[PDB]
């Protein structure tokens, strides 16, 4: 539907909030890789609003403990991912309309963001 | 042997041959991803799948070919359409998490994934192809991380071989990678995160993706674009097959050049990450001394000046010294200006009290073959890659079959994660010595006392009980081989011992020289002569130095001639003429193994400026001596090594030698035998190539010195800063220094400066 | 009729250009893919590793060095061809001889979208303080060369 | 028609028969009877000699009987008398340490200009040609530059500040003999064909 | 008494009185060395060495080439194609046609009428830059098929030349035809006996202006001119006079070549989809992980034709021509070795212009229409 | 005198002179020789211009046909083969016909529009002014002797 644009929409806030708590905490956040339907995109038109496609908050070795992504413009099913690298807990947010951001059933708020980004944190960071 | 049909071709071949082995022995083909020369096969990628009949009794199931044995009378399909159908399915399910990085991916057109999926995949039934099946969101997680200085990691193009974690346990031994979760969702990781091992480098050749890479490199050519320069590395006794690759006269990334007769396929990390300063600063014209300075001089100006400092002088002051890594014809030309020019010190950088060329040399090949592995020396540090022969001896592992396509590529012999014999070897060493873990028999004792330890061996003392269980083992021992390296070849008491022990039962010896060509600059009759003036002493009046001395023996004498490739501040303040030489990486000629192997060195297109090799400038430094030089160029000079009678190319050359020079120990410092060479302290290998004082707790602390501080430290062979480690196994009262250059397994004097 | 401007096709090959973004970052990903088709060995490329806060393009690689020697260059359009992001297209400079070998080596300056007028044109324009003017006409730009701002009244 | 006439004939003399599915035939005639059974061919009708081409074998992956080999291509003008249109190919080994060969000046004209070729840039004699002197190549050259172990001469082509490139160590396209950037070749890079 | 003549050919024309001995041609002044060269390049590389021969009718060396390797490998021209192919080809005849035609005009003084050939000329050549956005050597040939489709403007801009050519060649034919000098100039010189021309292999176009009815796109058919009204002109005594003529005459039918192969053109591919032979298409490299495999091998390491040797004759503005590859499995060829139609159809000048006079010596050797690019390559 | 207001004030006359004297004597070789031909047709001689690749065997005889020449005298290269080697990196054609005789100009192409040749001599027509420099900022001497 146009869901698909305001999910898209939604995982700039996601990334805003990773750039937030990063900062805010002082843990290194690194962009991990970009769309390549927009580095190979070529005359073809482009009309997302950020080119970063895998985000992550790494500790001072570089590992990280929290994983960010979501999938490309041309693949099906689209979801948001959140990973807990080495912990083996795996998240998928959907986009429900009126509601926002779920995970299934639960909304997906800056707040509860917060809460696994510091339980990661002060669990796996291995610096 | 066994008869076995692959497609339409019947072959020979000896029973336990992979299925993988005989069909490319015939001349054929399979993709093959997880499979490696020299490690353990599994089917794990499940690739190779052949169809196998064998009464034709087709079996039902398709086989993995490189775990599967041949039978005889055993037919091999690998055309069918049901073969083919499935490899182009097994390279579907590879891509399909892959990320879309090749023109990125600085894994390029050498990516064995890349090419596997060209030739195998994209199947034809029987308008519009379809080229991709699988449209959902592919595995995303952490990228470009590295593990180390020198190995980034890339998890998402990881295919799951198991290449890499195989490899650290069986070859070198080190379990520091390994997966981590499972399912879709498992992946490479560590928590030995400086990636421990000194052989760390050799996942990077092996990594069938570009998961792995060389950071050492990164981000600097397309693989093609790389010009390759075959030669040897010249860094220590053994002499690896490397691959020097270069783009636009500076060097970019060192690699392993097979050569299974000695290293396999593998490189040792000083070997292949510590080229980081012969590209980088550089002496790139003749010097020479004006007004209390050196200032440019073209090589005429500087061929002048050379007659000046040396027609005031007679024919017998004169000193040759070369550098441990001198070619064998520069070694045979110097011994010839000093034969005619009469002098009696000429000598070479690394040169050890007790010549190795006593001793009958062995091969590596025989290394596996012996039964039993007398050890004294730690080969993890003074001859790498025999840590990695042992590993193999170890397992029992002997002398592959040689196919058609040479080194098999799924050996059968080896078996993942082997049992480690503990009663095959015993080891000696002024500390927990590496290997000391696969040997029972081990004991650790402290600098130059090996003297004793050894006359015990012969039968007249009495040692240790490990030093006693070790006399019974080589008692029983059927055909053993003796490895020895520093303070044994050092110190002519231990040495002449030595060599009796290994007389009286027939076995030979790998001398761990701390001279790199050792064995054949010894051949070429570069040794000091009745006088007395070594590489060390002060002796001469008038001399060539391929090398830095000890600031001992320049100060004093009345010309000096520096040929050395970069400038060191010794020579900038004590040398009259200096003259720009070419590494070992852009030289060319002949080295000699510590096995006794003749192997050649290539030149790289390196930036060598106006550099010239050693037997150029000896040529030119030997008519303002007076006698016209027999040697000119690489042509001409090959004409007189094959007139002694050394053997071509990877041959051996046998030259025994009875004589030795002895030289008393101050026994304040030991200089700790190191990988790392001490000129490698450059960019990223500037930490690993750093030195270090190793003691015991208490008389660390007895002579106030932090578990982790930055001291300053003085010998003979130079002032060095140094970290400082505790180590319960440092022998009471001394202090190990990084003995970083050719003068290691020494003792010296010196102190710490405050 | 250097007087009259000479209509070209839209699709002629002229000097290679380099194209951005609308974002502005470079469509350059220094992959040397294009280098590698050149049957005449005309293209030399150096890789460069992206700065997350100042990148030069998309993926964690840019090129540091770019280079076309317009002496050995053909002009097939093999590497508008090969390249994977839409990068180096041929574009309608053709007014570009000079003295000395070396000068018309292109750098990537000489060559980003921006750029306007061949190297001999512009260093005149220089010491001389009078705006460049091309010799040449098009009836539109190819939608390849999306941003080349050029004389296209047709 | 003409043309199975020669095959009849090959197949009972013991002549191998050459055939690549793609619509060209070969015949591959000794050293000996290649001068007289030639001769043989004209007289059977055949009249335009179409080419002659060179070959080296020297870095072929697969062995051959001797290292260079000569071809030619005979035909029967279809715009003429009773001309078929039969063409096709016949090849002859040459060692290599007798680059001798026959001409076939005697029954066809265009072996002129087409054997001097063969000869200047192949090392390849001709018993009894009007003239063999050098056609293509400078006067001077010394040697034979068609041939496999000849150097291509090529130049590093350069950029601005040291930046050179050196083509014979840049080429990412492999060649035949070479087992290319990863340990092996096999599959459709050892050589692959559709199936129209 | 021996003279040193030397376009970029020389002669060495030994001749006491006014007659002409013999001469004796000396060829190797545009010796590039495509053909060892050649040995050294990907087949898609191969397709800029080509057009650089006969630089005049480029486009059938394109084609020859591409034609030897299509069959070895098997790929399947699809029909926009084939048909783009032919327009092409023959749209290539008359550019070079027109410049033997229009050499002539000059040594038979008629100026309007060449000033003319010249602009028809560079009509075709922009026609070229419409769909090449190259004036010659126009990399657009594709060992599947074409490299892109055609643009708009291309139809339309080919209807107005195919318009004023029809009754433009026969006025050319007129001038020639109604031969107020020329008749006195070529009709006797230059005896082309119908016998020796094939024992010469003079195959130049210039063999059927001397009573043989060879043209290869009739005695061996190649792409689709198997289905194509067609016309092989032929002149009564091998004369300069006829050879001038024939190939006038060669343009209508070529002309009409282009007419009918123009109809036939409907929407479609343009090159083989095959995987293995043609790179993926380009907007799926934002998607498919095998088409970037593909592509980027594609483009670094060309693709790998099976071992074997083959050769396919095609007809040039100057006769037999044909690339004979000898593949050994590569990224490159083994052997590659171009039949050049100017190199065999100059053996026959020394008989040409024997005992003849001398100043007629020039248009004895245009009449031969040879470019030395094709003779030396 | 040679460096004096009034010397110099007239080789800059001269110059300016056979600025507008030049007589192009063109040098067609391969498929460069008729590209110019349409240059030619558009609107004792100094100003040679190398227009294709130039043979090894060839070039002897481009090296008379320049020797004797006037004096003051220029050379344009025309396309990648008379500039560089062109495409054609072997044994039979020459790198840089630079390798022979002193080029004053060199335009890319291959082979370059006939209207690019045009402002190729438009260049060697400033030159010859001596009104012109190269990219490190350096004034350039009128003739290549
Ligand atoms: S590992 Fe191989 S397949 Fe994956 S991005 Fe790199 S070159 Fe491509
Ligand atoms: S990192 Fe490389 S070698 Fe290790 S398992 Fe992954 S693909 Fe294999
Ligand atoms: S073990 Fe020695 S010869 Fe081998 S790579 Fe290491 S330093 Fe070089
Ligand atoms: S147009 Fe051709 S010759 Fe020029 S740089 Fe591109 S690939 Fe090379
Ligand atoms: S221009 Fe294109 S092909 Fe060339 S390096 Fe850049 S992205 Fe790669
Ligand atoms: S530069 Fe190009 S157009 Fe000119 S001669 Fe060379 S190949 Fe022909
Ligand atoms: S299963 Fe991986 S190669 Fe046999
Ligand atoms: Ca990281
Ligand atoms: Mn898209
Ligand atoms: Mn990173
Ligand atoms: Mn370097
Ligand atoms: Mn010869
Ligand atoms: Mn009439
Ligand atoms: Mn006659």
């Amino acid at each position: 539907a146009s869901s698909e644009r305001e999910l898209y929409e939604a995982w700039v806030e996601l990334l805003s909030w990773m750039r937030e708590y990063a900062q805010a905490k002082g843990v290194r956040f690194e962009k991990e890789a970009d769309f390549p339907d927009f580095i190979y995109r070529m005359e073809r038109p482009y009309d997302l609003p950020t080119t970063i496609m895998t985000a992550s908050l790494s500790d001072g070795l570089g590992e990280p403990f929290l994983l960010a992504d979501v999938s490309p413009r041309h693949a099906k099913l689209k979801r948001i991912g959140l990973r807990l690298p080495r912990a083996h807990i795996h998240l998928h947010a959907h986009y429900e309309p009126g509601k926002g951001l779920v995970t299934g059933k639960i909304p997906l708020t800056k707040e509860r963001f917060f809460a696994l980004a510091d339980r990661a944190r002060e669990a796996l960071a291995f610096a | 042997m066994v008869r076995v049909k692959v497609n339409d071709r019947i072959v020979e071949v000896p029973p336990g041959t992979s299925v993988m082995d005989a069909v490319f022995h015939a001349g054929y083909d399979v993709p093959l991803f997880c499979s490696e020369k020299h490690l353990s096969p599994i089917g794990a990628c499940r690739m190779c799948l052949v169809r196998i009949g064998l009464p034709i009794q087709w079996q039902p199931k398709l086989a993995a070919s490189c775990v599967t044995a041949v039978a005889d009378g055993m037919v091999v399909d690998t055309l069918s359409d049901v073969v083919r159908e499935a490899q182009a399915g097994m390279v579907e399910f590879t891509l399909l998490n892959h990320p879309l990085d090749c023109p990125t991916c600085d894994k390029g057109g050498a990516c064995e994934l890349q090419d596997r999926t060209v030739e195998y995949g994209l199947y034809e039934k029987y308008e519009l192809p379809v080229y991709t099946r699988f449209e959902f969101t592919r595995r995303h997680v952490d990228k470009h991380h590295p593990l180390s200085p020198f190995v980034i990691l890339d998890r998402e193009r990881c295919i799951h071989c198991k290449r890499c974690v195989r490899y650290f346990e069986e070859v070198p031994g080190d379990e520091v990678l390994d997966f981590i979760e499972r399912g879709v969702h498992t992946f490479i990781g560590t928590m030995d995160f400086g990636l421990p091992s000194g052989f760390s480098g050799n996942i990077t050749d092996i990594c069938p993706v570009g998961a792995l890479l060389d950071l050492t490199a990164r981000f600097r050519a397309r693989n093609w674009e790389m010009e390759e320069t075959p030669t040897t590395c010249a860094l220590c006794p053994v002499g690896c097959g490397i691959t020097a690759d270069t783009r636009s006269g500076e060097l970019l990334r060192i690699r392993a050049r097979e050569v299974p007769e000695v290293n396999e396929i593998w490189i040792c990390d000083a070997g292949r990450f510590g080229h980081e300063w012969a590209d980088q600063n550089r002496l790139k014209t003749p010097l020479v001394r004006k007004e209390g300075r050196l200032v440019e001089a073209t090589w005429e100006e500087a061929f002048l000046a050379l007659k000046e400092g040396l027609k005031e002088a007679r024919g017998e002051e004169v000193g040759l010294y070369l550098a441990h890594d001198a070619t064998l014809e520069e070694g045979l030309l110097a011994s010839e200006l000093a034969k005619a020019l009469k002098t009696p010190h000429l000598d070479f950088q690394g040169r050890t009290a007790a010549p190795a060329s006593l001793f009958p040399p062995a091969s590596l090949e025989d290394l596996l073959q012996a039964d039993f592995a007398l050890v004294l020396g730690d080969p993890t540090e003074e001859a790498p890659i025999l840590h990695l022969r042992l590993s193999e001896f170890v397992r029992d592992l002997k002398p592959p079959h040689r196919y058609n396509h040479g080194t098999p590529f799924a050996d059968l012999q080896i078996k993942e994660r082997m049992p480690r014999r503990t009663d095959k070897m015993a080891l000696f060493a002024p500390y927990r010595a590496p290997l000391m873990k696969w040997a029972a028999i081990h004991e650790v004792h402290r600098p130059g006392e090996e003297r004793e330890i050894l006359l015990a061996l012969l039968g007249d003392k009495e040692g240790s009980e490990m030093v006693a269980k070790a006399k019974e083992a080589w008692e029983k021992a059927k055909n053993p081989v003796l490895i020895l390296g520093a303070g044994v070849l050092q110190d002519t008491v231990a040495a002449e011992r030595a060599r009796l022990l290994a007389e009286r039962k027939g076995a030979k010896v790998l001398a761990m020289t701390p001279a790199a060509n050792a064995r054949g600059l010894e051949a070429m009759g570069v040794l000091p002569g009745a006088k007395g003036a070594s590489w060390d002493e002060p002796g001469a009046l008038y001399a060539y130095y391929g090398f830095v001395p000890p600031e001992e023996a320049l100060k004093g004498k009345r010309f000096v001639v520096m040929h050395l490739s970069h400038l060191h501040p010794l020579a900038e303040r004590y040398a009259h003429v200096v003259l720009p030489a070419p590494t070992f990486y852009e030289k060319r000629g002949h080295l000699v193994n510590l096995e006794g192997r003749v192997l050649p060195l290539s030149p790289a297109p390196i930036e060598n400026g106006e550099a010239e090799g050693a037997l150029q400038v000896l040529a030119l430094l030997a008519e303002a001596l007076g006698v016209r030089p027999p040697f000119r160029l690489h042509l001409e000079a090959q004409k007189a090594l094959k007139a002694r009678k050394v053997p071509e190319a990877m041959g051996r050359l046998s030259f025994r030698l009875k004589e030795l020079r002895p030289k008393e120990r101050k026994g304040a410092f030991y200089l700790r035998p190191t990988m790392w060479k001490a000129h490698q302290a450059v960019g990223k290998a500037q930490e690993a190539a750093r030195a270090e004082l190793w003691a015991h707790p208490e008389t660390a602390r007895a002579e106030a010195l932090p578990e982790g501080a930055q001291v300053a430290v003085e010998t003979p062979f130079g002032r060095v800063e140094a970290r400082v480690v505790h180590r319960e196994d440092v022998p009471k009262g001394h202090l190990y220094l990084s003995a970083l250059g050719p003068a290691a397994g020494l003792r010296v004097e010196g102190r710490v400066l405050v | 009729y250097p007087d009259a401007p000479v209509a070209l096709k839209p699709r002629f090959h002229g000097r290679h250009v380099l194209t951005r973004h609308p974002n502005g970052l470079e469509k350059c990903i220094g992959c040397s893919l294009c280098a590698a088709a050149c049957p005449a060995y005309a293209i030399y490329v150096e890789p460069a590793e992206n700065d997350p806060e100042n990148p030069v393009s998309a993926g964690e690689r840019y090129a540091k060095v770019y280079e076309i020697n317009m002496l050995r260059c053909i002009f097939c359009g093999l590497c508008e061809e090969a390249c994977p992001t839409g990068a180096i297209v041929l574009g309608y400079d053709f007014e570009m001889a000079d003295y000395e070998y070396s000068d018309l080596v292109y750098g990537k300056e000489d060559m980003l979208v921006d750029v306007v007028g061949t190297k001999p044109q512009r260093r005149e324009a220089k010491r001389t303080g009078k705006p460049v003017k091309v010799g040449y006409v098009v009836p539109y730009v190819r939608p390849e060369l999306e941003g080349f701002k050029a004389p296209t009244e047709g | 028609m003409r043309l199975e006439r020669v095959l009849e004939e090959a197949r009972a003399k013991g002549y191998p028969i050459e055939d690549n599915g793609l619509g060209n035939l070969w015949v591959v005639l000794p050293r000996e009877r290649f001068k007289e059974e030639m001769a043989h061919y004209k007289a059977m009708g055949f009249n335009f000699l179409a080419d002659i081409v060179g070959l080296d074998y020297l870095t072929y992956p697969d062995p051959r009987p001797e290292r260079f080999a000569v071809v030619y291509e005979l035909v029967s003008l279809p715009g003429w008398k009773d001309g078929d249109g039969s063409r096709f190919f016949v090849r002859v080994y040459v060692p290599e340490e007798d680059p001798r060969l026959p001409t076939v000046t005697d029954l066809w004209g265009s072996a002129n200009f087409l054997e001097r070729e063969v000869y200047d840039l192949f090392g390849i004699v001709f018993e009894g040609h009007p003239d063999l002197r050098k056609i293509l190549t400078p006067e001077d050259l010394e040697g034979h530059p068609l041939r496999k172990d000849y150097p291509l001469g090529e130049t590093p082509t350069l950029f601005r500040e040291g930046r050179y490139i050196i083509p014979a160590e840049f080429r990412a396209a492999l060649t035949g003999k070479d087992p290319g950037l990863t340990f092996y070749k096999g599959g459709s890079r050892k050589g692959y064909r559709s199936l129209w | 008494m021996t003279l040193n003549v030397g376009g970029v050919l020389r002669l060495m024309v030994t001749l006491s009185g006014e007659e002409v001995l013999e001469v004796v041609p000396h060829i190797g002044y545009l010796h590039t060395g495509f053909e060892k060269t050649m040995e050294h390049r990907t087949y898609l590389q191969n397709i800029t060495y080509t057009p650089r021969m006969d630089y005049l009718h480029s486009f059938a060396h394109d084609l020859a080439y591409a034609l030897a390797v299509e069959k070895l490998l098997g790929a399947v021209v699809p029909p926009r194609a084939e048909t783009i192919r032919v327009i092409l080809n023959e749209l290539s005849r008359l550019a070079s046609h027109l410049v033997f035609l229009g050499t002539g005009l000059l040594d038979l003084g008629a100026l309007t009428p060449f000033f003319y050939a010249f602009r028809e000329r560079e009509t075709i050549l922009d026609l070229f830059e419409w769909v090449t956005g190259q004036r010659f050597h126009h990399n657009y040939i594709r060992i599947g098929g074409v490299k892109e489709d055609l643009p708009e403007e291309f139809v339309p801009e080919l209807k107005k030349l195919l318009e004023v050519l029809p009754h433009r060649i026969d006025e050319y034919e007129a001038l020639f035809a109604e031969s107020p000098i020329f008749y006195e100039r070529a009709r006797g010189v230059g005896v082309i006996p119908p016998e020796v021309a094939i024992d010469l292999g003079l195959t130049g176009g210039s063999l059927r202006a001397s009573g043989v009815n060879y043209d290869v796109r009739k005695a061996y058919p190649y792409s689709g001119y198997e289905t194509y009204t067609f016309d092989v002109p032929l002149g009564e005594r091998g004369d300069v006079f006829d050879r001038m003529l024939v190939r006038i005459r060669e343009m209508r039918e070529s002309v009409k070549i282009i007419k009918q192969a123009l109809e036939r053109l409907e929407p479609g591919p343009v090159r083989d989809p095959n995987p293995q032979i043609t790179p993926p298409p380009r907007h799926l490299l934002e998607t498919s992980m095998e088409a970037v495999i593909y592509h980027f091998k594609h483009y670094t390491e060309g693709f790998h034709p099976p071992k074997g040797e083959v050769y396919v004759p095609t007809e040039s503005a100057r006769g037999e021509l044909g690339y004979y590859i000898v593949s050994d499995g590569g990224s490159m060829p083994y052997r590659v070795k171009v039949r050049a139609p100017s190199f065999v159809n100059l053996q026959s000048l020394p008989y040409a212009c024997k005992g003849e006079q001398v100043p007629d010596m020039v248009a004895i050797i245009a009449s031969l229409d040879p470019v030395m690019g094709d003779v030396d390559r | 005198e040679r460096e004096g207001i009034l010397f110099t004030t007239l080789e800059k006359l001269v110059a300016w002179g056979r600025s507008n004297s030049l007589w192009p004597a063109t040098f067609g070789l391969a498929c460069c020789a008729i590209e110019m031909m349409a240059s030619t047709d558009a609107r004792q001689a100094d100003v040679m211009i190398v227009a294709g690749r130039l043979s090894k065997k060839m070039a002897p005889v481009m090296r008379r046909v320049w020797e004797q020449m006037p004096d003051p005298k220029w050379v344009i290269s025309m396309g990648a083969c008379a500039s560089s080697g062109g495409m054609f990196n072997n044994y039979a054609i020459v790198q840089n016909v630079d390798s022979v005789v002193p080029v004053d100009v060199y335009v890319p192409g291959c082979p370059p529009r006939p209207e690019a040749l045009i402002y190729a001599v438009m260049q060697l027509q400033k030159k010859v002014r001596g009104q012109a420099y190269n990219e490190r900022g350096e004034r350039l001497p009128p003739v290549a002797a």
